[PDB]
């Protein structure tokens, strides 16, 4: 069997080939017609009438080709692009997961209650300290006289 | 496989046009013998027969263009063919796409995926009231509107 990874490379490399025959049979028809336009000039030269029209007609059916054979080799590309997001979403996909899975493991040691009372004994202890401080300087200090 | 007979019956396509480019170059050899025909009898003093010339010539050139016609026939059958051969081959190219996608599709799906959104919006549901829970604890504690309003007085006597 096949792992899914080289499934998707040789599909990479499969589809730029067929990007590549696209190029090479769009590159036959400008050359074709290229062809026919120095026929058409030459000749164009002597008149004749009619079969110029024949000529441009074949002219125009040489680009009506390469449009399509652009528009296939376009869409390649689209299906390139989706298959090469695919793994960025597995990617994602794992990399959330894991994520997760260490949040996870990570705040099940701490919960609410117990901050919660971690918290309080805080509070009460920092009461405990402040009452020590202002009734300290409270006696002391209204024990001085005269200012 | 259609791709050696589409190249078999390519390599035929044009060997025919040669066959018909030929026909039609023998055609305008003839033209240029029978135009200077035209020539002389013009010269000759009686121009009357340069009508019946000129009778050949014009089917000359309607034969020439008959001609072009087919080649021209010809050649768009042929790039039809090539056409349709980068349609199939297209069609194939996605085929395997479809399988590749299959391939990667069949490692992960809905339920596993619905599992981690739910399991992660729990733990950060869960991790922000901690942290805001902290935040407000440790802020009440020392001032906000008097330890803010020295901040910028601190900053002042820097700059």
């Amino acid at each position: 069997r096949k792992t899914p990874e080289e499934l998707l490379r040789q599909n990479q490399r499969a589809l730029n080939r067929a990007m590549r025959e696209l190029d090479r049979e769009r590159q036959k028809l400008e050359t074709q017609e290229k062809k026919i336009i120095a026929d058409i000039k030459k000749m164009a030269k002597q008149g004749q009438m009619d079969a110029v029209r024949i000529m441009a007609k074949d002219l125009v059916r040489t680009r009506r080709y390469v449009r399509k054979f652009v528009l296939m080799r376009a869409n390649i590309q689209a299906v390139s692009l989706k298959i090469q997001t695919l793994k960025s979403n597995n990617s994602m996909a794992q990399a959330m997961k894991g994520v997760t899975k260490a949040m996870g493991t990570m705040n099940r040691q701490l919960k609410l209650p117990q901050i919660q009372k971690i918290m309080m004994e805080f509070e009460r202890q920092a009461e405990i300290m402040d009452m020590k401080e202002e009734m300290m300087n409270d006696a002391i200090d209204d024990a001085m006289g005269d200012e | 496989p259609p791709k050696e007979l589409v190249n078999e019956w390519s390599l035929k396509i044009r060997k025919e046009m040669r066959v018909v480019d030929r026909q039609i170059r023998d055609i305008q050899r003839e033209e240029e013998k029978v135009k200077r025909s035209v020539k002389d009898a013009a010269k000759k003093g009686q121009k009357d027969v340069c009508i019946v010339l000129a009778k050949e010539m014009i089917r000359s050139r309607k034969a020439v263009s008959k001609l072009y016609a087919s080649k021209a026939h010809m050649n768009s059958v042929l790039m039809g063919m090539k056409n349709q051969l980068a349609v199939l081959r297209v069609a194939g190219s996605l085929q395997k796409s479809t399988e590749v996608m299959k391939a990667m599709q069949s490692l992960v799906k809905i339920p596993e995926i619905q599992a981690t959104m739910r399991e992660l919006s729990k733990e950060m549901m869960k991790a922000g009231i901690i942290e805001e829970m902290l935040e407000d604890t440790f802020e009440s504690m020392d001032d906000q509107e008097e330890m803010e309003e020295e901040a910028e007085m601190e900053i002042d006597r820097i700059l």
